[PDB]
């Protein structure tokens, strides 16, 4: 009776996952874009850093 | 900046001590040879490790032959899914693959052949050389002598098959038993030879898993593997 | 019994797919067309770390960004001082095969896991000054694939028996077990708020797990092949998963679907590691064809290529402050790349 | 006039090729860590350094003298002869040590891994260079080399025979025995692999040619370049009688082997990758 | 989402011809080598046959060699298995399986107790 138990667990999990609040893709994408723009100056990888501020030179 | 200089000096001293320990460990690691033992559940891998020594995920056997250190790792408490962790064993010197030949009824030999094919054809296991041990020769001899044979039904090619002349038969062994043993050996050789273009090689041995010289065979095979690697290094082979 | 449950599961899956399709009004690529592209990123190897015998499978960064932990398959766990290329600690390992290493956010403890199924936690603040095994975690039937530290008290681990477990280090017993996978969980990445974590498994699905509750809130099924690595966007609302099908996919938790696919036609090799910068604008992907690709997360183009590794890049790690990137590969070298 | 210009072009091409190949090998080993890490490569690095010494200090002065027709720096001639003997002997001894290293690795691999530390490699390289310096600087400065009664040296019979045996004949004997044993071991491995392949084909000589070709190229180039010179070197003191121009050609062939050593030893896959990276 | 669906099966007489159709969704069909695995009742999973990415290289189990034909249609995104001259031993559940990585020859976990890239399967029963 392992297969029936596994199937029941899958059905219960799908029911729990289906009944969630969802946000539209455009709003979520806008939030991620806003976060990237806000933290663009802080990132040492995105913006090149002088050697004096750089601890690896 | 006296404190900073003192901290840097302490770090350099610690690094120097760690480097000395690493050099000693490096000598031990390079001298030592890692072998991966992979075998079926019906196959007597545990019998081979028991002879080799004379809930844990992996079992390590430490043995030395001719002042050569060998660490052999046997898969224990692991899932049947093996693709992610087989990649970890590419760095070893050799993979000792043990196959049980039978002649609930399932085609275990075909599964073993597919597993050997997968190991041989794996991207990172292209470097690794497989030492092949054909377990349970006595069972094959008894089954063939009894007159009921599964391998003939499973394999159509076996029926229209001849024993190779390069093969050496034991005097006590039946010719039919030798033909079945060499046929299985040839199936593994056809997969290894066809799949692989000379980067790594397959060593086949006939064992009953109660055999004292098995360790010696492994040592000889390991020596041969390193020799072939050296031949590969200087572009001979 | 089986037929009705399978049909109901298919109907629920179809409903989830329909909801995801309805949510997808416009893609991420369409919105990000009017965005200034990053351009070529010429990172160079500021520091190279030497002293690993076998291949380096995983590495973890400290929160201070000074110290890093590298796991190797030789039986040695090494803590490295990134600025001065000095080895702060060398730890012998009881099992030679170690696939994961983690560094505590306080910095007190270091835990590594391997094929022995046992996670070993080492105390670095011992009064004698020598490394010792603070505790050993048995009880995994599968191989331990990844581990991360919530804090000194609680650790989250990834195992090869399709389970993720939360362990209380003081007791030595699992606080909770996450058992919703059908594939081997290659890695899990904690969020910065530490309330939720996402795990990637061999069933081509990434799961969002609640640490306190113990059940998976969301299931992400957008990959063709095995998910080797999972990483979090710095806000904690989205995550990116590498996979063997040569596609990195970005999944948003609120969208509950894959926002973007990072793929190239020449790149067929699998993706071992994915990491994010401090901003999240650049996604760093490790590969099997010996180079790491810097991907613009908005524009979906290869910002840069890091080619300094003789063997395949097992792990990619980015500091919390974002200053430098440490890359571990199977040629036993740790290369640090800075923008 | 045209013949002199043509000879000058050939000598200049040989010196430039020798410098470029040896410098490329040294740049590859120094700038790439994987090549430097292996203990076997240390001998190759020593051979490259010896070849560099031949290119820097030995070939240009002889080429300038031949093109000019005379040797201008008369005091420098004795020192140049000492450098020529040290460099050529160091290169030949390095080749012999490389052959011994290959035999030790192929024949007894586990023993090779345990025995041949970096320190052992350093001891072998030091012994080779020490022997070259002992048989070259000490006899030349004490005037042992020249026969008892313009840079022309007529070697005494004792020095010519002893220098040829230490320089050439003992390394050639070691290399012939070593390569013959390596060929036998390789042939046995080919027989085992071929037997398994034949069994697989039945169930359904390129490798030997490759092994023979590689060993033949190494032995043929080394013997062809240095054997006529050494045979001539031993013969010349007793007669005094072979022409000087032919001897000079033989000497140049010996130096040409030093030029050809990178192609023989540094077309390994790691070396090829390093060369492609540096040239690109 | 990677899902494989099996069409065809039921009850077949011995010697009858049965066609098994596998429908692939959620991945690129051409990149993956695909195989058929059969589980007999009260017996373990056994690999039956595989067809490569291009389809030129095909390997079979010996017991089904010369008896089963495997073909893959890249354009219709479908895997076809042809069965003729069936035997009473041949009855098993048939599962459609995909190799885990693209552009690779190895298939490590295709025959394994719980593998997530195989379909649910259809019962095939042969009745004399
Ligand atoms: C006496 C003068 C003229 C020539 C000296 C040649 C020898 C002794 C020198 C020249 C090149 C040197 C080698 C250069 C590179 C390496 C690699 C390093 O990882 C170990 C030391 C080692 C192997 C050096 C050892 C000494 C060496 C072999
Ligand atoms: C490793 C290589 C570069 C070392 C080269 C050293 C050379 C440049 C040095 C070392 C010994 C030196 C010679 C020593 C003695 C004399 C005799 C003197 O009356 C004229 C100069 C002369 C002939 C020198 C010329 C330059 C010389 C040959
Ligand atoms: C010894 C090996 C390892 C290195 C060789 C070093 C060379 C450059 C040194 C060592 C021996 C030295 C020679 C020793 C003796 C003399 C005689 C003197 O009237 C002229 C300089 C001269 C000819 C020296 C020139 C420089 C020299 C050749
Ligand atoms: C020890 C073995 C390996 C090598 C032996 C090399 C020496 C000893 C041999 C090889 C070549 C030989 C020379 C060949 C030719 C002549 C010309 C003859 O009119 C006088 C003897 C003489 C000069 C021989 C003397 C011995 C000799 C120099
Ligand atoms: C550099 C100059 C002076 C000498 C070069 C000699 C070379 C080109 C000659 C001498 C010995 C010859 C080899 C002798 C034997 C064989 C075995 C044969 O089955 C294939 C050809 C092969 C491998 C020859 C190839 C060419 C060869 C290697
Ligand atoms: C090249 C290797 C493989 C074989 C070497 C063969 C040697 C023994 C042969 C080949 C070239 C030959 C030389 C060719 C030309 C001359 C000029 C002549 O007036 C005297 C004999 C002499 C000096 C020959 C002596 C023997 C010789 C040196
Ligand atoms: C005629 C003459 C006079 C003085 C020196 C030589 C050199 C020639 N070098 C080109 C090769 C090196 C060498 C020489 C003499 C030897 O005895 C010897 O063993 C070697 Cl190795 C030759
Ligand atoms: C007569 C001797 C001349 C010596 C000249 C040596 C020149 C060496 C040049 C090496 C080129 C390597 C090309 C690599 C090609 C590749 O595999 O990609
Ligand atoms: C890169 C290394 C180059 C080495 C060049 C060596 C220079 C040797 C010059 C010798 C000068 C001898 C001067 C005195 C000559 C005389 O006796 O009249
Ligand atoms: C390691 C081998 C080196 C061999 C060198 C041997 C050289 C011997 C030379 C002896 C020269 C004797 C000079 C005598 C001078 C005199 O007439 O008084
Ligand atoms: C260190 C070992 C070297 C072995 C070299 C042995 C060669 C010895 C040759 C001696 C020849 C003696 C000829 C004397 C002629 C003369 O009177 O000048
Ligand atoms: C790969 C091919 C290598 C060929 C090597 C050829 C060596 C040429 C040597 C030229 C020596 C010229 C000597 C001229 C002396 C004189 O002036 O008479």
């Amino acid at each position: 009776t392992a297969s029936i138990a596994q199937a029941r667990k899958l059905v219960e999990q799908l029911k729990m996952e289906a009944n969630i609040d969802r946000i539209k893709v455009s709003k979520a994408a806008a939030d991620l874009m806003a976060y990237c723009e806000a933290h663009a100056k802080e990132d040492p990888l995105l913006t090149p850093v002088p050697a004096s501020e750089n601890p690896f030179r | 900046t006296e404190d900073q200089r003192n901290e840097e000096k302490a770090q350099r001293e610690a690094n120097k001590k760690i480097e000395k320990q690493l050099q000693k460990d490096k000598q031990v690691y390079r001298a030592t040879h890692r072998l991966l033992l992979l075998g079926a559940g019906e196959s007597g891998k545990s019998t081979i490790v028991k002879q080799m020594r004379i809930t844990s995920g992996i079992f390590e056997t430490k043995f030395q032959v001719d002042k050569v250190n060998f660490h052999m790792f046997d898969v224990g408490a692991q899932r049947d899914e093996r693709r992610k962790w087989i990649q970890c064993f590419n760095d070893v010197t050799a993979i000792i693959f043990v196959v049980a030949s039978s002649s609930n009824q399932t085609n275990r030999l075909q599964e073993a052949l597919n597993l050997f094919k997968s190991i041989w054809n794996n991207r990172w296991l292209r470097t690794i050389s497989v030492i092949l041990f054909l377990n349970k020769q006595d069972l094959l001899a008894e089954k063939v002598l009894a007159g009921k044979s599964k391998i003939e039904d499973y394999f159509p090619e076996f029926a229209r098959y001849t024993t190779p002349e390069d093969a050496t038969p034991e005097p006590g062994e039946d010719p039919r038993v030798t033909r079945a043993k060499y046929f299985i050996r040839d199936e593994f050789l056809r997969i290894s030879t066809a799949s692989g273009d000379g980067r790594h090689y397959c060593y086949p041995h006939f064992t009953c898993s109660v055999d004292t010289e098995n360790i010696r065979r492994v040592f000889n095979d390991c020596r041969d593997i390193i020799q072939r690697m050296h031949l590969r290094q200087y572009e001979l082979l | 019994e089986l037929d009705q449950l399978r049909q109901e599961a298919e109907q629920l899956k179809n409903q989830i797919r329909d909801a995801r399709k309805a949510c997808a009004d416009a893609t991420l690529s369409q919105i990000t067309n009017n965005i200034d592209p990053v351009g070529r990123i010429q990172m160079r190897t500021r520091r190279t770390l030497r002293g690993h015998l076998a291949k380096i499978y995983a590495m973890h960064w400290g929160t201070d960004s000074r110290l890093l932990v590298s796991a190797s398959q030789d039986g040695k766990l090494i803590i490295w001082d990134s600025y001065t290329t000095n080895k702060v600690h060398a730890i012998p390992l009881r099992s030679s095969w170690v696939m994961t290493c983690a560094y505590a956010p306080s910095g007190n403890y270091v835990a590594c896991g391997g094929l022995d199924n046992i996670c070993s936690i080492y105390n670095l603040k011992t009064r004698e000054g020598n490394v010792r095994v603070s505790r050993e975690l048995a009880g995994h039937t599968g191989y331990l694939s990844c581990c991360r530290f919530l804090d000194d008290n609680q650790i989250v681990t990834s195992s090869g028996d399709t389970t993720c477990a939360l362990w209380d280090i003081e007791t030595g017993q699992q606080t909770t077990t996450f058992t919703g996978h059908t594939g081997d969980v290659m890695s899990l990445s904690l969020a910065p708020d530490t309330r939720l974590f996402v795990s990637g498994a061999c069933d081509a699905s990434a799961k969002l797990w609640d640490v306190r509750e113990g059940m998976c809130r969301q299931t992400f099924t957008g990959h063709e092949s095995d998910i080797n690595a999972i990483c979090f966007f710095p806000n904690g609302n989205a995550f990116a998963t590498g996979s063997d099908d040569a596609t990195c996919r970005l999944f948003d938790l609120r969208a509950d679907q894959e926002l973007m696919t990072y793929s190239h036609d020449n790149i067929i090799c699998g993706i071992t590691s994915v990491s994010f910068s401090k901003s999240g604008r650049l996604l760093l992907a490790g590969y099997d064809d010996f180079n790491c690709n810097v991907w613009d997360a908005l524009k979906a183009d290869r910002a840069g290529v890091l080619a300094g590794h003789d063997n395949r890049v097992s792990c990619l790690g980015v500091t919390d402050d974002g200053m430098a990137v440490a890359t571990g590969s199977w040629d036993s070298f740790l290369k640090i790349w800075n923008g | 006039f045209s013949v002199r210009i043509l000879t000058a072009c050939f000598l200049s091409l040989l010196i430039l090729s020798t410098l470029l190949g040896n410098t490329l090998v040294c740049a590859a080993v120094i700038r790439f860590r994987h090549l430097r890490s292996k203990v076997t490569n240390f001998f190759v690095i020593s051979l490259a350094v010896s070849d560099l010494l031949v290119a820097v200090l030995v070939m240009p002065w002889k080429a300038v003298a031949e093109i000019a027709g005379f040797w201008p720096f008369g005091s420098f001639c004795n020192i140049w002869v000492a450098f020529d003997i040290m460099c050529s002997t160091a290169s030949i001894l390095n080749l012999c040590v490389i052959s011994v290293d290959r035999y030790w690795a192929i024949s007894s691999p586990f023993r090779y891994e345990r025995k041949m530390t970096p320190k052992a490699a350093f001891i072998l390289i030091s012994v080779a260079w020490t022997l070259s310096v002992l048989i070259s600087f000490i006899p030349v400065q004490l005037s042992w080399h020249k026969a008892k009664p313009n840079c022309d040296s007529s070697l005494s019979r004792t020095y010519a025979i002893s220098s040829s045996v230490i320089s050439f004949y003992i390394p050639v004997a070691i290399m012939i025995v070593t390569y013959t044993r390596i060929y036998r071991i390789a042939q046995k491995q080919i027989r085992r692999i071929a037997a398994l392949e034949r069994a697989a084909v039945h169930a359904k000589f390129k490798r030997e040619t490759k092994v023979l070709k590689t060993l033949s190229v190494i032995m043929g180039v080394f013997v062809c370049c240095w054997l006529p010179f050494f045979i001539l070197n031993c013969i010349l003191p007793f007669c005094g009688c072979i022409d000087s121009n032919t001897f000079d050609v033989f000497v140049w062939f010996g130096w040409a082997n030093s030029s050809l050593n990178p192609i023989i030893y540094a077309f390994n896959a790691d070396f090829r990758k390093a060369f492609s990276t540096l040239l690109g | 989402q990677v899902q494989l669906q099996e069409s065809g099966g039921g009850l077949v007489q011995p010697g009858g011809s049965l066609r098994l159709s596998c429908a692939a969704s959620g991945f690129t069909f051409s990149n993956y080598k695909m195989n058929w695995v059969r589980q007999a009742p009260g017996k373990g999973l056994e690999w039956v046959s595989d067809i490569s990415q291009s389809g030129a290289s095909i390997s079979y189990t010996g017991s089904v060699k010369g008896r089963f034909t495997i073909s893959r249609d890249n354009a219709k995104n479908t895997l076809y298995l042809q069965m003729n001259s069936l035997k009473p031993e041949d009855t098993a559940v048939y599962y459609c399986a995909r190799c885990p990585a693209p552009f690779t020859r190895d298939c490590f976990d295709v025959t394994s107790t719980t593998y997530a890239y195989r379909g649910q399967g259809t019962q095939v029963t042969v009745s004399s």
